[PDB]
């Protein structure tokens, strides 16, 4: 929930999440995502829903999103003959999802 | 994280969060029973 | 109209009382010219400008006029209980009786001063003139004088001083005489209900912006009619009058206009400061209170930050409120005007006599071996470390520096550490040293943050604008500065510090600022050893965390190290028990040195100067050859710190003319630069034991 | 002659006599404020040759007495009010009425319908006595306010007079009259003004936000302001937790006055403004104890044995510990305080540390150390920003004047701080509490404000062993994690064990199982009057002993234990006199220094 | 839809459904006003029984005696309560590409604090 532009009430928004509701959820290059919005996404897609506690306003909206995904491998083209989760940052409870 | 761990491992014992940060001191109140699924490491042999 | 604005009478008669007060000004006994007749014509003769009025000696003219009577009305709670309008009628008082020429007013002498004698001459003409025409046409000879006064208009009073008048209250003596005026007050303790009195305060001074004119009564001049038009200024702002008043502009046709002269005007030093509670006063719960006081004319730049002074004054309103939607009204969001300030903590070096003030000195020096007896009357609250004192004396003296000429300074003053722990009270001598000395200022690193020491830029009220404003360095110099926890301030305090051994110096480049300010700060610091404590297995330099890039700036370092002794440890027993026991510690016997004459004492002392013998010079040098050679046949650690680099030679040199002047010197003799050697051996080497 | 006098007023106070004349206790009240007076007016006058003038009125009294008049104020304070406090004043000028005024009233209550909390409030509860309860926050500087002027007329001699009506005088609307300020008399004559005979009166206004323990789970606050004059200025400060009973006023024009949305500013006038006490705020012990609490102290302090029981007092649910327990009493004491003549003070508290592995109760301890401490904050691990600190709050707040935000530490201030998970507190704080503790003063140089303000803070440190449950077996260091000064700063470093034994077990079992199926009330009591009354100071019975005890400390133990510093000597000073604290003794005693000794032995041993 | 609101639909009545961002502190209208002139001395009263945010009604202009020299009397005059509630439309759906919309409402007595933000 952020102070708008020029002067303005404030008004809530959504993350591409809430905003893409029972649509198509496109991102890339999750591992150059800071850990404030990988929370979020873990978020979504666990129970399928956003909760905002802030400001005074309190919710869950509602994200049912399939999310697409573009993920770069740690290093090289492939970084080893180690495992998937090996070869990339990605934790991976995250990936199991 | 750490910060809010230390928060919840006071909690759930005294069933009460205090907060002395600036001018509010307050003491309010928890009476929540934590239900926790935590996520072990390396599978199998953690049971080793 | 009655019956609207209806009249009150009251105990108070003004019609008396200034005939009381002429009685008294100009005519007077205690203290064969009276005080009153001969300051005023120190006055008259130009040479004194603020006239200071006491309240005291109007004590004693009551019971001189007492006893000895007949009964005159009671000035003082007259004066006390209202202050403002007094200042006013007691000026008018003195105005008429003065000594009349006095003096020719040369060349220079002084500008504003010929202005205000040619108002006066003016003033006179314009009557002799008037006089001289009316008894021209004629048809008891002091009716016609009335009638000449009556009809003319010349320069009030008001307009033409030249000086100020303040007041100072009573304490003291003569509250005891028994005779309220002043009862230091915290700012708490000030109620909304004494506005108008004349009271006295104990406070923080904190801010004090920069002094600038403001004007009382504003000068123009019409031109066409001639004449000038004054008009009276108040509060913060004023509208500039236009078109006319002259009396020879009214009910003409056409009214001139007039434009104001700058020089012609009335002007006061106006600067105004705040003071805080002085933190002890303060309730257990809660925050100091701040309180906004007013500066005008000779009293200005009497006052500066981290100062705890008594302000006595005038206790005046001025009209504010804060959102006007927040105002029931008429409210008045006050201030207090300042007559007269007395500092605690008298301020060195400044000072002419020096006059019978040499005999509080004396009490101190004929007993002998002052230095000894003040060492030891430093802080002696605490047991021990009597060769610690011994050198806090000198840091509190400092001196001499130099000036090659050219030139460039070399400090200058003492830079002292303590190191050692946990206990040992290192820090109580800095809370005794910074308690001692004036313009010493306490501080610790998180604690005091990097822009604590450094000033930065904020826009000021009121007068403007965007000045720099420092702290702690900045705040305190010209006196010593204290630090504690001097380990934990992390890096960016340091290379500050690192540098301020340069002296005279803090260069601030970032954004808004390129000033470079001076700090002439003392620095005292006290400091623990790498943990626990000063592990004997590690040698010097490690178990010290600090860099040799900073000690060698220092020239004397206590290692204050604890180790065990069944003998001593019952004495300190029996101190530490003595006291609490008792408040007062040293008996049987010495006298311990009263901060206040001991202040004075060093006050006297900084005044001296004194120069090296060439004796003692050729000593120096060759001792100091066997110091760096010594210091580093030392070669590789243990022992150390190496390499008594030349700043530990100019240090020694600078302790030596340090200790000269407690002897007061400028002989500065070998059993001076010796006994420098031997503080500065018995600093360290106490590792040994 | 005003208005002339009403039969509806008339009656209203007259009517409002027998009560107060019954309840009679009232009567001799007010008498009694005069006396007060009188004697200090005595004190001024003669010595060297005051209090508030608004009785308490408890509401419970008129419900009986009068049930009309009653819901009367209630419902109509501003028609039973004035009469009212007329009636107070004509008694009040009765009482004693030779030598030579409002008097307020309180109302005390039994409230209320009328008991409601700043979140529910208006518009029916509008315009009616209202009891209204929470945080005091953001307060305000307090303005003097101009009431009546004089002048000096030259050259005709004289003075004069005016009055100022502003809209929240009386209670009841006024058609207002603006006075200007008056100057230029006429005749033409100027007029200078005087002050200190024009009386003021001081003024203050605090808003009132619900209270946030009662709050409800998350929402915006919403605050109501309260204007505060008088007696009644200051009393509190920004942060305490506060009951305010006065009118509810809808004072001004809403905009319907102007012709050319928001409307009818409201407020409330007055008028009792309780500070009370609420869990780590504002005081408040506070506390009454009458004639028989008093002599139950009295006859209990001469018993011999009282320490133990006492000790024993603290711990219903809690096994042994009881070294533990005798010292939080012993911090409560505290060994007074001492202020060296133009010197520094020696540290008056005790401060303690536990330490032992989990299940040991530190941090169950800990809160019935703040139940019956009489204030202070907690504080737990991170905890922060500023622990006690002011912060030295930018920007503004308001008009742009800098001012300071006490953070806990200093607004725990002759209290007890607790810290829980002492060891995960940041270093970086620590070297601050270095600063509270010993020291005893905290300073702020920040920016900004520039001043040494004081926190003498009384603490009590639960930290966690270093790794794991290791603390039992470990070295006596390297087991703290915390070094070093800090180890030392602490008077007393107590440590427990959770190690394991059959026996133990069983003793243990039986009174948990009870637990689930001398009194705590009496504590604090007993816990105040020893307080301020009174201080041991010291004696030369103990001196020898607590010598003897140091020097046998550090010779021995530096080759046994650690750490040993003088600071150990102050402490077994400040343990003998709280010690004696307890005794109630004028005086300190051998036998007090003896028990120092001990409990400083089973820290160490 | 909230995003779809003709100006033909002014004046009638509309329902539409989204959710609150914000609800306002509370205010006082008065209903019921008890007046007074005060150079006049006469005595009367405005009653206003309903009200949108118009301004509805306001003090008469005469009892010379004038400009309106009516004062209210504060002791006779009966309040109520106003809210300001501020809605938005479901951040859901559908900007997609914009600072999704919101209307201002107002509620008078008893449909006030009947609700928390964030209810939809
Ligand atoms: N010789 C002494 N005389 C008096 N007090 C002492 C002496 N040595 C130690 N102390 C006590 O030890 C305490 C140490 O306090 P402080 O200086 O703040 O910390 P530190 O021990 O780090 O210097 C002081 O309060 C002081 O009372
Ligand atoms: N001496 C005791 N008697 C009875 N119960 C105890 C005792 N010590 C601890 N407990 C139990 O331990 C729990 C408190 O744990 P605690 O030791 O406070 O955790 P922490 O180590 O985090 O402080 C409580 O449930 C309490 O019942």
């Amino acid at each position: 929930v952020r102070k708008d532009p020029i002067t303005k009430e404030w008004t809530l928004e959504g993350g591409a999440l809430v905003l893409a509701d029972k649509g198509v959820c496109l991102i890339d290059e999750f591992d150059k995502m800071n850990d404030q919005d990988r929370t979020s996404i873990h978020e979504a897609m666990e129970q399928q829903s956003i909760s905002i506690s802030k400001a005074g306003i309190v919710t869950t909206l509602q994200a049912r999103c399939s999310i697409i995904a573009a993920a770069n491998p740690n290093g090289g083209r492939y970084n080893s003959t180690l495992p998937l989760a090996q070869n990339v940052s990605l934790t991976e409870p995250i990936l199991s999802r | 994280r750490d910060e809010d761990r230390v928060a919840i491992h006071e909690a759930m014992e005294q069933q009460t969060i205090s907060i002395a940060k600036a001018g509010i001191t307050t003491v309010l109140n928890s009476r929540t029973s934590v239900l926790a699924a935590a996520n072990p490491i390396y599978g199998r042999y953690d049971d080793l | 109209m009655s019956a609207a604005l209806p009249s009150i009478q009251l105990p108070v008669d003004y019609n008396n009382l200034f005939n009381e007060i002429t009685d008294f000004l100009v005519t007077f006994k205690q203290d064969k010219g009276p005080k009153y007749m001969a300051m005023l014509q120190k006055v008259a003769n130009r040479e004194l400008n603020s006239v200071i009025i006491d309240l005291d000696d109007i004590l004693q003219y009551q019971n001189e006029k007492f006893l000895q009577g007949t009964q005159a009305d009671d000035l003082v709670s007259a004066i006390q209980q209202n202050a403002n309008h007094f200042t006013e009628l007691f000026c008018r008082a003195i105005d008429n009786n003065m000594p009349l020429p006095t003096k020719e007013i040369d060349y220079k002498d002084d500008v504003l001063d010929v202005i205000l004698n040619q108002r006066r001459l003016r003033n006179e003409r314009m009557l002799s003139d008037r006089t001289n025409e009316i008894r021209s046409e004629n048809l008891m000879n002091d009716a016609l004088r009335e009638v000449v006064e009556d009809e003319t208009e010349l320069f009030p009073p008001n307009l033409t001083r030249r000086y100020f008048l303040y007041f100072k209250p009573l304490s003291q003596n003569c509250a005891r005489r028994y005779r309220i005026s002043s009862k230091p007050l915290s700012v708490r303790q000030i109620k909304g209900d004494f506005l108008g009195q004349l009271i006295t305060v104990r406070g923080i001074i904190t801010r004090v912006s920069d002094v600038k004119p403001a004007v009382e009564v504003i000068a123009y001049t019409c031109d066409q009619c001639g004449y000038e038009v004054f008009q009276e200024v108040n509060s913060r702002t004023f509208t500039p009058l236009s078109e006319c008043t002259s009396e020879e502009c009214s009910q003409n046709q056409t009214k001139g206009q007039l434009f104001m002269s700058t020089r012609a005007s009335k002007f006061s030093a106006f600067q105004e400061c705040k003071i805080q509670e002085l933190s002890q006063q303060v309730p257990v719960g809660h925050i100091p209170r701040s309180l906004n006081i007013h500066v005008n004319g000779t009293l200005v730049r009497s006052l500066s930050p981290g100062d705890i002074v008594d302000v006595t004054g005038i206790f005046l309103p001025a009209p504010y409120t804060g959102f006007k939607a927040l105002k029931a009204g008429l409210l008045t969001e006050t201030y207090l005007e300042a007559q007269f300030v007395r500092q605690h903590k008298k301020k060195f070096a400044s000072f002419s006599l020096t006059s019978d003030v040499e005999e509080r000195v004396m009490e101190l020096i004929t007993s002998g071996d002052v230095y000894n007896r003040l060492a030891k009357s430093i802080a002696p609250e605490i047991y021990g470390n009597l060769d610690v004192k011994k050198a806090l004396l000198l840091l509190l003296v400092g001196g001499v520096d130099k000036r090659v000429g050219d030139g460039m300074k070399i400090r200058g003053d003492i830079n002292v550490c303590l190191m050692g722990d946990p206990g040992v009270a290192k820090s109580q001598l800095l809370k005794a040293i910074c308690k001692i000395s004036p313009r010493g200022v306490y501080t610790t690193g998180k604690g005091s943050s990097g822009v604590g020491l450094t000033a930065a830029v904020m826009k000021d009220p009121v007068t403007d604008e965007m000045i720099l404003e420092g702290g702690a360095l900045v705040l305190a110099d010209n006196g010593i500065c204290c630090i504690d926890e001097f380990d934990k301030m992390d890096e960016s305090d340091r290379t500050a510090i690192h540098e301020v051994m340069e002296q005279q110096t803090i260069s601030i480049s970032k954004a808004g600022i390129n000033t470079t300010l001076n700090a002439r700060t003392s620095i005292l610091a006290a400091a623990n050893p790498l943990y626990g404590r000063y592990n004997p297995r590690l040698s010097p330099l490690d178990n010290i965390n600090l860099p040799a890039a900073l000690l060698s700036r220092f020239d004397i370092l206590f290692l204050m190290l604890d180790i065990p002794s069944r003998d001593d440890d019952e004495k300190l027993a029996e101190h530490v028990t003595y006291v609490h026991m008792h408040n007062k510690q040293p008996d049987l016997d010495f006298t311990p040195v009263e901060p206040s004459k001991m202040r004075e004492y060093i006050a006297y002392a900084k005044t001296k100067r004194p120069v090296m013998s060439e004796a003692v010079n050729d000593y120096v040098v060759q001792a100091y050859i066997r110091l760096r050679q010594d210091s580093k046949r030392e070669m590789d650690s243990k022992f150390s710190f190496g390499q008594a680099t030349p700043r530990t030679l100019l240090g020694i040199i600078r302790l030596s003319q340090a200790l000269a002047k407690l002897r007061l010197a400028d002989m500065v003799d070998i059993d001076d630069v010796e006994e420098a050697l031997r503080l500065v051996r018995v600093s360290k080497e106490s590792l040994y034991q | 002659t005003f208005f002339a006098p009403d039969a509806v007023f008339g009656d209203r106070v007259r009517r409002f006599q027998e009560f107060l004349d019954t309840f009679t206790s009232y009567r001799d009240s007010v008498r009694s404020i005069q006396v007060y007076n009188s004697n200090n007016a005595a004190n001024y006058n003669d010595d060297q040759d005051i209090l508030p003038h608004r009785i308490i009125i408890s509401l419970d009294d008129l419900r009986e007495f009068d049930r009309s008049f009653w819901s009367g104020i209630l419902v109509e304070p501003a028609y039973f009010i004035p009469p009212a406090e007329k009636a107070l004043t004509d008694l009040a000028d009765s009482m004693d009425d030779v030598p030579h005024h409002p008097w307020k009233l309180s109302f005390k209550g039994s409230f209320g319908a009328h008991a409601l909390s700043p979140r529910t409030l208006t518009a029916q509860h509008l315009n009616k006595l209202v009891s209204v309860e929470g945080i005091v926050t953001k307060t305000s500087l307090v303005r003097p306010k101009l009431i009546r002027s004089v002048h000096y007329a030259a050259k005709t001699g004289r003075f004069h007079y005016r009055d100022y009506t502003d809209a929240t005088t009386t209670l009841t609307t006024r058609i207002p009259t603006p006075a200007i300020y008056p100057t230029e008399d006429t005749e033409g004559n100027k007029l200078t003004t005087e002050y200190g005979y024009s009386t003021f009166i001081d003024h203050q206004r605090i808003t009132v936000q619900e209270m946030p323990e009662m709050a409800p789970a998350g929402q915006l606050p919403r605050s109501i302001d309260v204007i505060l004059d008088d007696d009644l200025v200051d009393k509190t400060k920004p942060g305490d937790r506060v009951n305010v009973v006065g009118v509810f006023k809808s004072l001004g024009a809403g905009g319907m006055n102007q012709s050319n949305l928001i409307g009818f500013k409201t407020l409330i006038l007055g008028n009792t403004v309780y500070p009370l006490h609420a869990r780590s705020t504002g005081v408040a012990a506070r506390q009454m104890l009458t004639d028989f609490d008093i002599r139950n102290i009295n006859k209990l302090s001469k018993k011999k044995d009282i320490f133990d029981i006492l000790s024993q007092s603290l711990a219903p649910s809690i096994y042994g510990h009881d070294h533990i327990k005798k010292a939080i009493l012993l911090m409560l004491m505290g060994g007074v305080e001492k202020n060296l003549e133009n010197g520094s003070h020696l540290r008056g508290d005790i401060n303690i540390l536990m330490v032992g592995d989990p299940s040991t109760a530190k941090s169950q301890l800990l809160r019935f150390v703040l139940n019956t401490a009489s204030l202070a904050i907690a504080t737990t691990g991170r905890g922060s920003s500023g622990v006690g600190l002011t912060a030295a709050v930018t920007t503004d707040r308001e008009t742009g004047e800098r001012r300071l935000e006490a953070g806990a530490m200093v607004l725990a201030d002759r209290g007890v701080v607790c810290i829980d998970e002492f060891d995960k507190m940041t270093d970086v704080d620590r070297v601050a509490i270095h600063e509270v503790m010993e020291q005893q003063t905290v300073t702020i140089a920040k920016a900004g404000i520039h001043t040494t303000l004081n926190a003498r803070c009384s603490v009590i440190a639960a930290a966690n062993p270093v790794f794991g449950q290791y603390d039992v077996n470990r070295d006596p260091h390297q087991n703290i994690a915390l070094p070093d000064s800090l180890l030392s700063r602490f008077d007393l470093l107590f440590v427990v064990t959770d190690d394991i034994n059959e026996i133990r077990d069983r003793s243990i079992s039986e009174h948990v199982l009870r637990t689930h199926r001398v009194t705590i009330p009496f504590l604090r009591k007993y816990v105040q009057y020893a307080k301020e009354r009174v201080i041991p100071q010291l004696t030369q019975e103990a001196i020898n002993v607590i010598v003897k005890n140091y020097t046998d400390l550090r010779n021995d133990d530096n080759t046994k234990k650690s750490p040993i510093t003088a600071r150990t000597l102050e402490t077994l000073i400040r343990l003998a006199t709280a010690h004696a604290k307890v005794r109630l003794s004028k005086t300190v005693n051998k036998v007090d220094a003896k028990v120092a000794a001990n409990l400083l032995r089973f820290a160490l041993l | 839809p909230l995003r779809d609101l003709d100006s033909e639909h002014v004046s009638k009545i509309v329902r539409l459904s989204g959710i609150i961002i914000s609800t306002s502190v509370l205010s006082s209208r008065a209903t019921y006003l008890s007046i007074m002139c005060r150079n006049c001395r006469h005595t009367t009263s405005i009653t206003i029984n309903n009200f949108n945010t118009g301004n509805t009604v306001s003090l008469p202009r005469s009892c010379n005696c004038g400009p309106d020299p009516y004062i209210i009397i504060h002791e006779s005059s009966k309040f109520i309560d106003q809210q300001f509630l501020k809605l938005q439309e479901i951040p859901e759906l559908v900007p997609v590409g914009e600072m999704p919309r919101n209307l201002t409402m107002t509620c008078d007595r008893y449909l006030t604090n009947k609700v928390i933000p964030g209810t939809r």
